[PDB]
RNA sequence: GUAAGAAUAAGGAUCGGCUAACUCCGUGCCAGCAGCCGCGGUAAUACGGAGGAUCCAAGCGUUAUCCGGAAUCACUGGGUUUAAAGGGUCCGUAGGCGGUUUAGUAAGUCAGUGGUGAAAGCCCAUCGCUCAACGGUGGAACGGCCAUUGAUACUGCUGA
RNA sequence: UACGAUGAAGAGUUUGAUCCUGGCUCAGGAUGAACGCUAGCGGCAGGCUUAACACAUGCAAGUCGAGGGGUAGAGACCGGCGCACGGGUGCGUAACGCGUAUGCAAUCUGCCUUUCACAGAGGGAUAGCCCAGAGAAAUUUGGAUUAAUACCUCAUAGUAUUAUAGAGCGGCAUCACUUUAUAAUUAAAGUCACAACGGUGAAAGAUGAGCAUGCGUCCCAUUAGCUAGUUGGUAAGGUAACGGCUUACCAAGGCCACGAUGGGUAGGGGUCCUGAGAGGGAGAUCCCCCACACUGGUACUGAGACACGGACCAGACUCCUACGGGAGGCAGCAGUGAGGAAUAUUGGUCAAUGGACGCAAGUCUGAACCAGCCAUGCCGCG
């Protein structure tokens, strides 16, 4: 299933627009709640903030519990550092890397064309949002749908996007460094071993 | 009479047989004796392993085919090959 | 019962009747037996071609007749 | 041939006719504290002129049962 | 201690006595009620608990309690026992499902309702 | 593949501490709640209802049976003066342990080789179902056992 | 400043307050799960854990006319093969049952494969049919009778068996393999012609089936003695095969605190869950081994059974009856009643794979492949 509600109550709860910084982050950037705009409690307990910090990262992609663990636990199989390879295969998601080409402005729109046949990856169309992208995979646009309103309408360090051909060549499987994202990985291993 | 017949392990609508050499007393896809080859018909060259260097053994030692055990020992050799004396 | 069920009831005895009188014509004359042993071999001989007293033990038999009768 | 299996053992009574008894202990790793324990078996061996008495070492090797519980042959005295 | 006494006798393990016994190790047991009536808390609680004699169709007299209010709960009704013990009744060591075959479920409520047995509004 | 149409589709548990989430109304040790501490005797963040909030999600809670937390049967990995724990004290059988040096064997121990440790299952890697579940292939593993060839530092046996 | 190891969290609660020991509870994972609320799909997997309780009805093992007489206009019968496979259950069993490693110089082996030597003459019967019955039925009794790849005589055949007599090789004791004479004894089948399929004996291989052994095999010592064919031996009867397996005789042996015996429980393993690991808890679904077929016993046929859908006998249930007597066994698939908190269609097809028969065509296959029901579990989407 899907969030499916309000953005701006999500950003509002997490102090951090991972929805798009637009309209309504500032204007009571307090918490939601009759009891969220007065003053919050002080003492926020560490499982409290471990919690937190994992759902901003399973709430800013669109993740539930279930698979989120799933994807932590296979991730936890590689050798190095565990919340790296999490954050990487994360990342390599194909809505997000759809989201990221520009296409889709928010990753809410980005897991609404994927699921629609409106993108082709490799060839053959895949419409699953959750399709893994292996570092060197060729992302087009069908031809049916390529001159839609919204796609041009709508339109990193490694993605390579040609917008002649609606291209995007997903190469360079990227690092912590260079994925940006407020989100502390540690947090979320210690929450998950708790 | 060991025969040389196959047995399924595909999935559910997509079968994958193993050609192996098995007692005929005994269930399809339960005990058998060795395995020798593999058959896949679901690609349209019906793709097969077999292995002459087994096969041809087992006919010696008094092996008995069916018809699509034969058939598929029969283009991939080792039939051809029993036969020279 | 089948059709198959009630032909071996009925094939089985007209075995049973020609095995039991072969059996007793040897079993009586390998008991009142213990030179006419030449004449005792060749029923055992023939039970065991007809599989009733397995050659094994009709070798078994043979090489106990003739090892007495000295 | 195909070397039928062998132990060696001290007899522990020769009260049968041409037959004796022999133990044999072995040291096994016991399977949770590791400690090696003396574990004992007594086999039944066939003797034919009754010639080694309580108190020896003898040498047995396992051959056809030749009886009820009575599956080994002394060849090899060593010791009395 | 030693590893001598260890291998002579070794560690003796406990078989861990069960909390619900009476029930045949059964999620639920249907049974049969013979006295309905009220008892009193051990202390300092102050009340009138709805408690029933209830007979399991395995042979076995216990106590279940009633939770919620509203029930019919006659001297001889059809009902579902599960299991949980309140610290408050000596000797009640059950309860009953809400919703069950003869019991009845609640009115008027709307907050735990996948409890005591109410449908949906 | 073609043609109307956001249309044909979201609920359950929890909100005193453990543990993520608080305000009001009604009852006044009553009705009730409860995994433990325990709350209600008339200003209840703990009972019922309303609003808001948190978690999970085509699922959510309770029960029943297991492992972990439990180092709470402890070889890894606990203790016996006062919290449960030194026998009332000696002798001694079976058993457990063994001062120094040296010679022999190699039973324990160590290393190599051959056979076996079925297939399936778990893990790793790679391919086909649009991904996954699933399926194919390969490796590792199967901590084990039998035979044989070596080493002799430590334990066992024999001799001094 | 390397190597491998990807792995280990706590909290509440005794007191006016503190520390320590110590018990209870909670935070996680999992399930042949059940109940309450709720509810849109797809792929795949699973589905009587309790009464091995009782079953209405349908189907589940048949095939060969290229063995034979061949009838009505095919059926039925003799004969060959199969039915000992596949399928189901876990009652019983604490044990060479199972896992593991070997041995058989104490073993057998249809169908299958490869070689060698051959398939020559004869005969009396009897199925089916016909003539009469005795019976409600089940079923069964008389007469004369026609065939076979049915059965039975003689000759023939060995790297066949036995006995006596010579030998070589070789041990692991009993002895093992091969060769040579002599004596005795044991086979056949043909389908009118061809093709095609067959038959007998010997050897080897493969496969399958047995016996023995070392090790690991739950709890209770508020179970300390047990065993009398029992322990060993000498001769016979034997079984495929060694063996107290059985019998006759002699001796008093054998096991036991390293747990005999007795009682309770339980099919075993590969495995599943959990755990950092060492460990702990279970033995659904998949595969291998064992036991069973209403409760017990016994034997025949057959290479192979002391035989799920074969026989006989006894016992308890249900049914028919003319009261004399008879027919039964869903621990096979789909289903009914009961029991339980709880687990489904009286479905389709042999189209694939496997199995039986057949030279083949071909027949059967509730094995198997599909389909229906149940949000039961995993994954994916809305």
């Amino acid at each position: 299933a899907r969030y499916t509600g309000p953005k701006t109550k999500i950003a509002r709860k997490f102090g951090e627009a991972i929805f798009g910084d637009d309209k309504s982050f500032e204007k009571r950037n307090y918490p939601p709640g009759q009891h969220g705009m007065a003053k919050k409690r002080g003492k926020k307990s560490e499982y409290a903030v471990q919690l937190m910090e994992k759902q901003k990262a399973k709430y800013s992609y669109g993740i539930l519990e279930k698979q989120f663990r799933n994807l932590f636990e296979k991730a936890s199989a590689t050798k190095g550092v565990t919340g790296e390879v999490l954050l990487q295969l994360c990342e390599a998601r194909l809505d997000n890397v759809v989201f990221r080409m520009g296409i889709a402005p928010s990753r809410r729109g980005a897991r609404q064309i994927v699921s629609h046949r409106h993108i082709t990856v490799n060839g053959e169309v895949v419409n699953i949002p959750s399709y893994h992208l292996k570092p060197g995979d060729k992302v087009a646009v069908r031809e049916k749908s390529k001159s839609l309103e919204a796609i041009e309408r709508s339109l990193y360090e490694w993605i390579t996007w040609n917008n002649d051909l609606k291209e995007g060549t997903f190469v360079s499987v990227p690092a912590r460094l260079q994925i940006p994202e407020n989100i502390k990985e540690q947090l979320i291993v210690e929450l998950y071993n708790k | 009479s060991v025969k040389i017949r196959l047995q399924r392990h595909g999935k559910k609508g997509k079968p994958f047989y193993w050609v192996v050499a098995a007692d005929a007393r005994s269930k399809r896809d339960g005990k058998y004796l060795e395995k020798i080859g593999t058959y896949n018909p679901n690609t349209n060259p019906a793709t097969v392993e077999l292995n002459l260097d087994s096969i041809v053994k087992w006919l010696h030692q008094g092996a008995q085919p069916t018809d699509t055990a034969r058939a598929i020992l029969s283009y991939k050799g080792a039939l051809l090959k029993h036969h020279l004396d | 019962n089948h059709k198959s069920a009630l032909k071996r009831i009925r094939s089985n005895e007209k075995r049973r009747v020609l095995n039991r009188y072969q059996h007793k014509t040897t079993r009586n004359a390998i008991k009142a037996l213990r030179a006419k042993l030449s004449t005792v071999i060749s029923m055992i001989d023939k039970l065991a071609k007809k599989n009733i007293i397995h050659d094994n033990k009709a070798s078994n038999l043979k090489s106990k007749l003739t090892k007495h009768v000295a | 041939r195909n070397l039928r299996k062998e132990r060696i053992g001290v007899v522990t009574s020769n009260k049968m006719d041409k037959s004796i008894v022999i133990s044999e202990v072995r040291k096994v790793k016991h399977p949770l504290y590791g400690k090696f324990v003396l574990k004992t078996k007594k086999y039944v061996a066939h003797d034919e002129t009754n010639d080694c008495n309580i108190g020896d070492t003898v040498r047995i090797s396992e051959t056809r049962p030749l009886s009820k519980t009575k599956c080994w042959r002394l060849v090899e005295i060593l010791e009395r | 201690p030693t590893i001598q006494q260890l291998v002579r006798t070794g560690r003796t393990q406990i078989t861990k006595k069960s909390k619900s016994v009476a029930l045949d190790s059964c999620p639920q047991r249907r049974g049969v009620c013979t006295r309905v009536y009220t008892t009193t808390p051990k202390k300092p609680n102050s009340a009138m608990r709805k408690v029933a004699r209830v007979r399991l169709t395995n042979g076995n007299e216990v106590n279940a309690y009633i939770p919620g209010e509203g029930h019919n709960l006659q001297e001889h009704s059809i009902v579902l026992v599960r299991g949980g013990r309140v610290k408050d009744l000596p000797g009640v060591r059950y309860h009953i499902v809400r919703g069950a075959l003869d019991t009845s479920g609640v009115a008027g409520r709307t907050q735990r309702r996948s409890k005591y047995g109410a449908k949906r509004p």
